[PDB]
């Protein structure tokens, strides 16, 4: 079914806009975007997937019935030779990650404290990354 | 709530659930079913 | 007479207020919107009430650049709002201009 | 009690003198130590001949 | 790495079908094309593969007896194409770094406008592609005939090791973009001539490094210095090549294998 | 709270960022990194710059964009080359590899496959990809079309050979090996 | 040179020192001393 | 009454997070929190008000009254276009000065 | 149901084994000055400001009921001019 | 208005930059 | 006057006399140094050089030198860290932290450019992290548990075996071109060879050692030929204990 | 071959003992002490009784 009523856009309120290079007008028949960005892929899901979603990485799983990230891996390293095991599961995961919500895992928050004691310290006048990240980190004990 | 020292008597007149000041929607299959009925 | 030598170096003093409105704010956002009435002391016996509609508070919805960052700390942390949209265009969203 | 014990903990343990930036540890605008960086360099030098 | 090819090349030569004959003067750019990209199903690895299991480096298989006697295929492979590779850019790039000759033929002079308009516009776009790059390796201005109807020579950015001839494309100019060229560049910028301005009688004396400027330089100074003699000698070997009828010939044969498998695969 | 930017500055700077979004956005996006150059700031000072040297108003603006937009085309260029070198490397995936991995998620949801199911699916798929045919022929059942062949690294191999077979075909100016 | 370590680009100084020493209070010396440290860093000292 | 017993224990101290909160958030621009002077300001204006010497209302009108630089409005024109400042450090130092009093 | 669909179609699905190497040429078309320009002019006629959230019916409506319609159906005067002529103002 | 607050506008004053030459070039009206 | 000085200068405590000319030079350059310094203050980006916690006012003891520290340091990190400024600060990647940056910008053709700048700033970071100026002694703990892989019916034989299959992979690297990881993929010790452009979380593992063999990073001291000298030099140089607590976070 | 220039005594002594180099006693038998350190756990000192 359709509407109600068909009313105009609503106008622009102040400090409103449409983010930069945004194509807010495409449709499902336009061309596939050439770069790999979230919006691009979760389009191109809809477009050749039907409109299958997930909220999480854990939905998609229990949807798909006992299949993990190596099984799907191998898969993606049999399709991409260059690719070894580990960068397939990485593939997997970042298509899982970019289509829909990340996963919190002991292993991501492991790598996001080991990045974040990398790059240590800033040039922020106020360390102001720094109290970002330690606040981040803070808010998942 | 009392604007102005002066409390407010109904505030449904002013989001117009059951007044005379209601909205219209789906007007063409309202009349659509009237005609058809009549 | 003598200033013909003098103005031969003719050092002048450079802009500063250019300077000072063009160099980076803490406090800058990408479209420039006009704050909204604040309001005033309409008497002794009717208190503080702005002009519109007696409100006792300034009209807004965003007053701080980084309030969206604040409240979405865990998902910037995450990387969820890598592409968002709700957060990048009404970051800082105010209320229409109501008034006559 | 425990606010006379610690001011004086405070009072006893606060620092002195010039650090690596040259400024007293108190100073009013710049700070040592922001969010333990000098432990996790400890934490990641140590002390191994 | 003349003599670890020389003594690797006997283990491949059984391998190369068509090029069995040992010692026939395999050249470098022939070697490259039949140690190129392969599969696996035709090849499996082998199984405990001491460069696999880790038990000897890549890079010294020719070290031991062992492993020459009954070489990993795709481990042996792999190394010749790199060596083989590393070879071809160095003779390649000292070919034509002679700047000894700065004459530009008139015919270079008329495919060039017909390309862009100006020498100035090709020089750019291989400054530009010298100077933007991930991997420090080699730029080739190469020439292809799938595209000559509108673009017949262009310039790519291949990896450290891997040649146009692995995509199929006729090589015609290299620059060396490697990080021991940046290394040396950053050497000479800190070098400095010193004693070369004599005290004018008026003088006080007489009375009493970013990567990307670098890089940049280093690649305009390399477009600069070439041979266009050879470079034109090679587009015009490549136009007979592909204005031969053998290629023709060899094309077709083949083409007709590819129908009658897909025949046989078919019934 | 009073703002320090005089009306005509708000006009100037409106007027930028309703001409490009671009300008506006790139400084601040999801929040304002009070610590980095803003390209409207450069923007209204090459546009006064512009100004005093004898340019008028529309005149200047139209030239300081075109200023910007010349260095994101610069920045654009750049980032193409960067991806065709990193693409031919075969480790980086692009639209046309990202729609094979979703029809394959795809495949695995709609249709559940058990571990064997997708062991085996992994296989062929590695087999067809190792060594998949070209021109695939398909019968009238008498008539045979030779078409319809999807990408395989021997055929990376045969492409790279010119379609002859021989891995001897370039002639100019090798070096030899003994 | 060296021969000022002072330079002020805020307009009406005159003003904002009338009122940051009408608004100290206290006369010790560690106190002054403070006061027109704090005011020289904040308004003279050419710190950003 | 045991669910309110709990439910009292449990926000007695919610007077100070209003307070912290009006601090943090109702200020335009409180300056640099970093700072140590408007820290210390701000840490002895938390105590009284957890002590109860001082009302919520007096302790907000003195934080955003005390004395923090000379020609302020002047500064300010340098960094903060209409001046609201970001509010990272101030969160940082309410949690600060709760966390380094018990 | 499902066997008389298969049979008045096919129930027959595939994947293709893609290769990232093969677009070599389309990146090297895309990597040309021209493509980049044409590519930057779309980038800098669709950067203008754009009051259009997401697609409205009001808006195609109007936009096909325009077209559809329309299916049916020397020397700038410079300042000085306008200047001194006052009824144009008006 | 004959009473000024610390932190408001004076009257301006009317003047019915051409002189403002000898100072800051970028200095407004 | 540690604000006042410029990074490059040092302060001498001793006094000795200086000619007019050679102070007048050096007066030119402090002036050109704070004139460069002004220059680079308004160009920074999102993303600065990580500190180093050892000092480098000579070079890493028993591993570098204090020209070829430089260079690795404040030239090929410095461009790599100034690319991805300008390939993030348009892009909607501006404004979020490194990991988030890599494991977005990761497998992306169009974005490889920045990911590339990301991977190698990462690896930059994690090389100087792990790197004790005069070496450290590795762990009984972490040992113990690499004594189960790779140790082969031996004592101490584990960080033998370690030490030479690092050197066997990195030698394995012909491009000489990349970095040497040992991670914990989350059920074993590994050594991977990433080659330029790829980072250990893009793949989704925890690093523990990283090792440089880019080939500018050991033209000077050990030429083209002295990567096995390189390799055995960093890893008398190397620093366990940052590896220890990392697999030990991991375990939890 | 040490970085620092100094180190406090207490401290270095704190972190060579943290280096777990430091030779026990092992009065008590070892392989008791041993399975009490695997099995039991090193969270003994939790548990204040
Ligand atoms: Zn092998």
């Amino acid at each position: 079914h359709g509407n109600l009523f068909y009313f105009r856009e609503y106008p622009m309120y102040p400090g409103e806009y449409v983010p930069a290079e945004h194509n807010t007008l495409s449709s499902l028949r336009d061309e596939l975007r050439l770069d790999l960005t979230a919006q691009s892929l979760k389009e191109a899901w809809m477009r050749v997937s039907g409109g299958v979603y997930f909220q999480s990485v854990d939905e998609y799983y229990a949807s798909v019935d006992g299949l993990d990230a190596e099984q799907i891996g191998e898969v993606l390293a049999a399709l991409f030779p260059e690719l070894n095991c580990y960068e397939a599961q990485a593939l997997v995961q970042r298509t899982l990650e970019c289509i829909s919500r990340p996963v919190s895992a002991a292993s991501r928050q492991l790598s996001r404290t080991i990045t974040a004691e990398a790059v240590g310290l800033d040039n922020a006048p106020g360390h102001y990354t720094n109290f970002l990240e330690w606040m981040g980190r803070l808010t998942e004990t | 709530p009392s604007h102005s020292g002066s409390p407010v008597f109904t505030q449904a007149k002013l989001i117009g659930l059951s007044g005379e000041e209601q909205l219209t929607m789906c007007q063409s299959e309202t009349m659509a079913l009237r005609l058809c009925m009549a | 007479i003598y200033a013909h030598a003098l103005s031969q170096f003719a050092v002048c003093r450079q802009p500063w207020n250019e300077y000072i409105g063009l160099l980076t704010k803490q406090d800058s956002t990408p479209y420039h919107t006009e704050p909204q009435e604040k309001p005033a002391y309409r008497g002794r016996k009717q208190g503080r009430e702005g002009w519109l509609f007696g409100q006792q508070v300034q009209l807004h919805y965003h007053r701080f650049p980084d309030e969206q960052l604040i409240t979405n700390l865990s998902r910037w942390r995450t990387g969820e709002t890598v592409g968002d949209i709700a957060m990048q265009q009404f970051r800082n969203a105010q209320p229409f201009d109501i008034e006559d | 009690m425990g606010e006379r014990m610690r001011a004086i903990i405070e009072d006893y343990s606060k620092g002195f003198g010039l650090g690596p930036h040259g400024h007293s540890p108190t100073h009013d605008t710049i700070h040592y130590n922001t969010l333990n960086a000098e432990g996790e360099r400890v934490r990641d030098l140590g002390y191994t001949d | 790495n003349a003599r670890e090819l020389h003594r690797l090349l006997p283990a491949l030569l059984p391998l190369l079908d068509p090029p069995v004959p040992t010692g026939a003067s395999v050249c470098a750019a022939h070697l490259i094309v039949a140690t190129g990209h392969v599969s696996k199903q035709r090849e499996p690895h082998m199984s405990n593969c001491p460069v696999l299991e880790r038990k000897i480096p890549l890079s010294e298989i020719a070290s031991d007896d062992n492993f020459l006697k009954h070489p990993c295929v795709p481990c042996l492979k792999h190394r010749i194409n790199f060596l083989a590779s590393e070879d071809f850019c160095y003779d390649f790039v000292e070919r034509c770094g002679c700047g000894t000759d700065g004459a530009l033929p008139p015919e270079w002079r008329c495919i060039v406008e017909r390309q862009f308009g100006s020498m100035a516009a090709l020089v750019e776009e291989l400054v530009i592609h010298a100077s933007n790059r991930r991997e420090a390796g080699w730029t080739w201005l190469v020439y292809d005939a799938q595209q000559a109807g509108e673009r017949p020579l262009l310039v790519v950015n291949m990896p450290a090791q891997r040649s146009p001839l692995l995509l199929g494309l006729w090589p015609l100019a290299v620059v060396n973009v490697t990080e021991a060229v940046l290394v040396e560049a950053v050497r000479a910028e800190s070098s400095g001539s010193v004693a070369a301005a004599p005290p004018p009688p008026w003088c006080r004396a007489a009375r009493a490094k970013k990567l990307s400027e670098i890089r940049e330089k280093v690649a305009r100074d390399a477009v600069s210095r070439m041979n266009w003699g050879f470079i034109l000698q090679q587009l015009k070997k490549a136009e007979t090549y592909y204005a031969s009828s053998d290629r023709g010939e060899k094309i077709r044969v083949h083409r007709m294998k590819l129908e009658r498998e897909a025949v046989t695969k078919a019934m | 709270d009073t703002s320090t930017l005089s009306p005509e500055r708000v006009a100037l700077r409106d007027e930028l960022a309703r001409k490009s979004r671009l300008v506006a956005s790139e400084g601040m996006r999801y929040y304002n990194i009070f610590w980095v150059r803003k390209p409207l700031d450069t923007m209204e000072k090459e546009y006064y710059e512009l100004k005093r040297r004898g340019v008028d108003h529309g005149e200047a603006i139209r030239k300081v964009l075109q200023g910007f937009y010349s260095g994101l085309a610069v920045k654009k260029r750049v980032a193409a080359i960067q991806a065709e070198e990193a693409k031919l490397t075969g480790r980086f995936i692009t639209m046309r590899e990202a729609t094979v991995v979703l029809g394959v998620l795809a495949k695995l949801h709609k249709e559940q496959l058990t571990p064997h199911q997708v062991s085996l699916l992994a296989k062929e798929q590695g087999e067809t990809t190792q060594s998949g045919a070209k021109l695939t022929a398909i019968v009238s059942r008498q008539v045979e079309v030779k078409e319809t062949a999807n990408d395989s690294v021997r055929q990376l191999r045969e492409k790279a050979e010119d379609q002859t077979g021989f891995p001897d075909w370039y002639t100019g100016e090798s070096p030899t090996y003994s | 040179l060296g021969w000022t370590d002072l330079f002020t680009t805020i307009p009406d100084m005159t003003y904002h020192i009338k009122e940051w020493f009408d608004t100290t209070e206290h006369m010790h010396n560690d106190a002054v001393a403070w006061q027109l440290g704090h005011l020289l860093e904040t308004c003279f000292k050419m710190k950003e | 009454r045991r669910f309110k017993k709990v439910y009292d224990v449990l926000s007695e101290n919610d007077d100070m997070f209003i307070w912290l909160c009006h601090t943090a958030m109702s200020v335009l621009n409180p300056g640099d929190m970093r700072s140590r002077l408007i820290y210390n300001h701000l840490r002895i204006l938390a105590e009284s008000v957890a002590s109860g010497e001082m009302t919520q209302r007096t302790a907000f009108r003195f934080f955003e009254s005390a004395v923090r630089s000379p020609a302020y409005r002047e500064i300010a024109k340098r960094q903060l276009e209409g001046g609201a400042a970001t509010r990272l450090a101030g969160i940082s130092a309410a949690a600060d000065v709760m966390r380094r009093m018990g | 149901q499902q066997d008389v669909d298969n049979a008045s179609g096919q129930a027959h699905s595939f994947i293709s084994p893609q290769l990232p190497q093969m677009d070599w040429r389309n990146m090297s078309a895309r990597s040309s000055e021209e493509s980049i320009r044409e590519e930057m002019r779309q980038l800098a006629e669709n950067d203008v400001m754009q009051h259009q959230r997401v697609f409205n019916e009001r808006m195609w409506y109007e936009k096909e009921e325009e077209h559809r319609m329309k299916a049916r159906s020397p020397r700038v005067l410079g300042g000085d001019y306008f200047k001194t002529r006052f009824g144009y103002s008006l | 208005r004959v009473a000024f607050d610390f932190n408001d506008q004076l009257h301006p004053t009317r003047i019915g930059y051409a002189w403002f030459a000898s100072q800051d070039p970028t200095f407004g009206h | 006057y540690h604000a006042y000085v410029p990074k490059g200068a040092s302060v001498q405590m001793g006094e000795t006399f200086m000619p007019s000319n050679i102070a007048t030079a050096v007066f030119r350059e402090t002036e050109a140094a704070a004139a460069r310094a002004d220059k680079t203050k308004e160009e920074t980006g999102f993303f600065s050089q990580p500190r180093l916690n050892y000092p480098v006012s000579s070079g890493i003891p028993a591993l570098f030198s204090k020209d070829q520290f430089d260079m690795q340091y404040s030239l090929f990190h410095r461009d790599v860290v100034e690319t991805l400024n300008r390939h993030t600060l348009g892009t909607p990647l501006e404004g979020h932290n490194l990991e988030t940056v890599i494991r977005k910008t990761s497998f992306d053709a169009t974005q490889a450019v920045a990911h590339t700048a990301a991977s190698e700033h990462f690896n930059y970071c994690f090389f100087y992290k792990s790197l004790r100026p005069w070496g450290t002694a590795p762990p009984p703990r972490l040992r113990e548990a690499l004594q189960l892989q790779y140790g082969t019916n031996g004592s101490a034989d584990a960080m033998d075996e370690v030490r030479r299959i690092v050197w066997v992979t990195a030698a394995s690297h012909q491009e000489r071109c990349g970095w040497v990881y040992l991670v914990w993929s989350g059920v074993h010790f590994d050594v991977v060879e990433f080659p330029h452009g790829s980072c250990p979380i893009a793949s989704d593992l925890i690093p523990l050692l990283a090792l440089n063999v880019h080939e500018s990073a050991y033209i000077l001291d050990y030429g083209t030929s002295g990567l096995k000298q390189y390799v055995e030099n960093y890893f008398k140089a190397c620093n366990w204990p940052l590896a220890e607590r990392y697999y030990l976070m991991a375990i939890g | 071959g040490t970085m620092w220039a100094d180190v406090d005594p207490t401290t270095f002594a704190l972190h060579q003992a943290s280096q777990s180099t430091r030779s026990t006693r092992c009065d008590e038998p070892f392989i008791l002490h041993l399975v009490k350190r695997a099995k039991l756990g090193e969270c003994v000192t939790n548990f204040t009784d």
